[PDB]
C-alpha cells in the first residue's frame, strides 16, 4: 500500500482533492433563512 | 431624537430636532451652518420673540437665550427702540 506515509525518509506522494480537479455542483440548502439581530435584542423604543 | 439610526441615517429638519427637546447640532447639522445655530434653537418650545418686531422707527431686532436686542438707526436707540 502507498496511502500510509512514512517519516524513516519523507516518504508520502503527492495527492490532491478530486472535486479541485472536477467539480459536483449540487447546489446549496438555501431554505428558511437567518438573521442578525440588535444585540438588546430590541430596535428602538418609544419613551410612552 | 437619539438612537442607534436616529443619528446614523441622513441628516434631515424634518426628523431630528422637532418633537423633543432638540438639546443642541441637530439644528446645524442639516445646513451644516454656525450662524443661525443659536439664533433659532431657542425657538423650539416657548415660541418666537421678534416676530411682533419690538423695535419701532424702522429698527432690526435680534434674538438671544432671553432678552432681545434692538438695533435702531443713528440718532435712535431703545430696548426696544422706546
Ligand atoms: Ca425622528
Ligand atoms: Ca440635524
Ligand atoms: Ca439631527
Amino acid at each position: 500500500d502507498r496511502t500510509r506515509y512514512f517519516s524513516m525518509w519523507n516518504q508520502a506522494v503527492d495527492s490532491y482533492d478530486p472535486d479541485v480537479r472536477i467539480i459536483e455542483n449540487h447546489g446549496t440548502e438555501d431554505e428558511l433563512p437567518n438573521y442578525c439581530f440588535p444585540l438588546g435584542g430590541i430596535g428602538i423604543t418609544d419613551t410612552f | 431624537a437619539n438612537s442607534f439610526l436616529e443619528e446614523m441615517k441622513k441628516g434631515h429638519l424634518e426628523r431630528e430636532c422637532m418633537e423633543e427637546t432638540c438639546s443642541y447640532e441637530e439644528a446645524r447639522e442639516v445646513f451644516e451652518d454656525s450662524d443661525k445655530t443659536n439664533e433659532f434653537w431657542n425657538k423650539y418650545k416657548d415660541g418666537d420673540q421678534c416676530e411682533t418686531s419690538p423695535c419701532q422707527n424702522q429698527g432690526k431686532c435680534k434674538d438671544g437665550l432671553g432678552e432681545y436686542t434692538c438695533t435702531c438707526l443713528e440718532g435712535f436707540e431703545g430696548k426696544n427702540c422706546e
